[PDB]
């Protein structure tokens, strides 16, 4: 609703919150030259 | 989407589909940015070079799709508008510069599994993950190739942020700050791209810091599909920012 | 710009 978004803005229910990677997150973070 | 994949459930929980209430069809993507409201692409909804003049009541809003034609009973929710706001500044006329909307939800939309907000950058998040050769990631049920067929479930596709003079040598197009390039160049070998009915659509971003997804920008425009030698172009979410905290500030979230 | 759906029930369209 504004800055950064929202309060839990961000956090997917059916993988950060559970602590599940997705399939293709890891490309991104990588991209980063190095995500973490 | 071109070359991209299949989504897997819940992992854009934040897209969203402008639906033409009458001739029933998709018209747009957009995104869950609050519970209240929406955010889109100004072209989807007025573009005069064609008699693109839409209204709160011409359309119809579904979050927490998959498929694309199927009314999906029991997981997704429709919404409808109550006002609608373009800026003020937008060029129609010459480059779509600002090409951006808000959206106002008659009632407030309820999170589930399938249906989540995403978060709007910060100047620093902006100015750490805004990068060239840096990866986001687009998603959309437009269409799959260039010319020709549709895609049956929502498809997802990562692209490179590219270099402003590149993109600027890739098109006669007057570009301004207000816009951003995404994809391969040739000599990459990977491809991939936004084609027609992905427009609105969110390109996204993960914070290596905090671990949130971020909305950095709007499918705003491009050449063809997927043609080599050629990117899409964004709109600058951040950069119009604060055009977006005031009519949320003004208009009761 | 780059320069078949099932029906929804009604019970929806205002
Ligand atoms: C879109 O249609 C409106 C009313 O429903 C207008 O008042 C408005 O001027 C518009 N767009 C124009 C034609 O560019």
């Amino acid at each position: 609703t504004f800055g950064s978004g929202e309060a839990d803005c961000g956090l997917r229910p059916l993988f950060e919150k559970k602590s599940l990677e997705d399939k293709t997150e890891r490309e991104l973070l990588e991209s980063y030259i190095d995500g973490r | 989407i071109v070359e991209g994949s299949d989504a897997e459930i819940g992992m854009s929980p934040w897209q969203v589909m402008l639906f033409r209430k009458s001739p029933q069809e998709l018209l747009c993507g957009a995104s869950l940015i609050s519970d209240r409201w929406v955010l889109t692409a100004a072209h989807c909804l007025l573009y005069p070079p064609w008699d693109k003049n839409f209204t709160e009541n011409d359309l119809l809003v579904r979050i927490g799709k998959h498929s694309r034609t199927r009314y999906e009973r029991n997981i997704e929710k429709i919404s409808m508008l109550e006002k609608i706001y373009i800026h003020p500044r937008y060029n129609w006329r010459e480059n779509l510069d600002r090409d951006i909307a808000l959206m106002k939800l008659k009632k407030p939309v309820a999170f589930s599994d399938y249906i989540h907000p995403v978060c709007l950058p910060d100047r620093e998040t902006a100015a750490s993950l805004l990068q060239a050769g840096y990866k986001g990631r687009v998603t959309g049920w437009g269409n799959l190739k260039e010319t020709w067929g549709q895609p049956s479930v929502l498809q997802v596709v990562n692209l490179p942020i590219v270099e402003r003079p590149v993109c600027k040598d890739s098109t006669r197009i007057r570009i301004t700050d207000n816009m951003f390039c995404a994809g391969y160049k040739p000599d990459e070998g990977k491809r991939g791209d936004a084609c027609e009915g992905d427009s609105g659509g969110p390109f996204v971003m993960k914070s290596p810091f905090n671990n949130r997804w971020y909305q950095m920008g709007i499918v705003s425009w491009g050449e063809g599909c997927d043609r080599d030698g050629k990117y899409g172009f964004y709109t600058h979410v951040f950069r119009l920012k604060k055009w977006i905290q005031k009519v949320i500030d003004q208009f009761g979230e | 710009x780059r320069a078949d759906y099932e029906e929804i029930p009604a019970a929806y369209a205002x």
